[PDB]
């Protein structure tokens, strides 16, 4: 099983060697990542000799191998049925793939959050914000791994979510591997970026749903290239998810000198560091745009 | 190998 994910791997590195994507070390970088997560699954394996009876009954690590298989043939799939616009910068077929390099980048992080050393610790995995890990406990026990309609489900018995529509724009935020599951970790990423717990939803809400400046699944140097046409409007910003740093912010804007930075939040909420670079002249026009919300 | 990446908070 694990020997067929690794040909599978082998194949998408050899079609990401192609100079025609001129592709950058840059994280997420896929010719880093499919060797490092077969650099993991060897760790692994190594820590589970003899004992692969158990390995081999674990859920968490039963939906992941099925995910790496059902992304790897996607990716495959995709440079196929692509052809030479893969190597057009701005083509649809070039976006599919920098947001799956993204999503293997979420599940190495997600592998190594359960198994750190190689070894299961999806059951005592800890839960960063104490309100959150209440929910989780309260309504999964020491579960690694649940259906996203189970998930979907116990969740609005504490925070009402509005619609059909809401839910899916929620999944999607939350479900960083793609593959309807939430796992404990998926959910400690969510409930770290919209802390605080007791508003979960709204939190979210105001910085993603309604909020121009949210850019879902943007890689830094996707970050950069959207923000060169504003480069004459300094206070032009956009925010994302850190890819390396999974679980923390990073806000692009461009400065009053002509430079592009990007930059981690520390020591202060996202709204609040959004309010405050506002009100410094650093965060003025989200994605360009002229109006920016209010956050208050 | 260095290469710009994450800069420190302005705010």
């Amino acid at each position: 099983m694990v020997e067929k994910c690794w040909k599978l791997m082998d194949k998408v590195v050899r079609l990401c060697q192609n100079p025609k994507l001129a592709l950058k070390n840059s994280p997420p970088y896929i010719l880093d990542l499919l060797p490092d997560t077969y650099q993991h699954l060897r760790t692994i394996l190594s820590r589970y000799e003899g004992k692969m009876e158990t390995l081999g009954e674990n859920e968490y690590f039963r939906v992941f191998m099925e995910n790496l298989m059902k992304k790897t043939k996607q990716t495959i799939s995709l440079f196929k049925e692509g052809k030479e616009r893969m190597y057009e910068e701005n083509s649809q077929p070039r976006r599919n793939l920098t947001k799956l390099s993204l999503i293997f980048s979420h599940m190495l992080a997600e592998l190594k959050g359960i198994f750190p050393s190689g070894l299961f610790q999806g059951d005592t995995f800890r839960i960063t914000k104490a309100d959150a890990a209440e929910f989780w406990r309260k309504a999964f026990g020491e579960k690694t791994i649940v259906p996203w309609k189970s998930f979907r489900q116990a969740l609005h018995e504490v925070h009402p979510i509005s619609s059909g529509l809401e839910a899916m724009a929620l999944k999607s935020t939350i479900d960083l591997t793609c593959n309807d599951y939430i796992s404990v970790f998926e959910f400690d990423i969510f409930t770290r970026l919209f802390q605080p717990w007791s508003s979960l939803l709204r939190n979210w809400n105001s910085l993603a749903v309604t909020h121009p400046g949210y850019m879902a699944f943007l890689t830094y140097d996707e970050v950069k290239a959207r923000l060169q046409k504003f480069i004459h409007k300094p206070g032009s910003y956009i925010f994302r998810l850190s890819c390396t740093r999974l679980g923390q912010w990073a806000i692009g804007y461009v400065t009053a000198d002509g430079n592009i930075l990007q930059t981690i939040p520390h020591n202060k909420p996202l709204f609040q560091a959004l309010i405050d670079g506002f009100r410094e002249g650093f965060y003025l026009f989200p994605d360009g745009r002229n109006q920016n919300p209010d956050l208050t | 190998s260095f290469l710009q990446r994450y800069s420190s908070d302005p705010t």
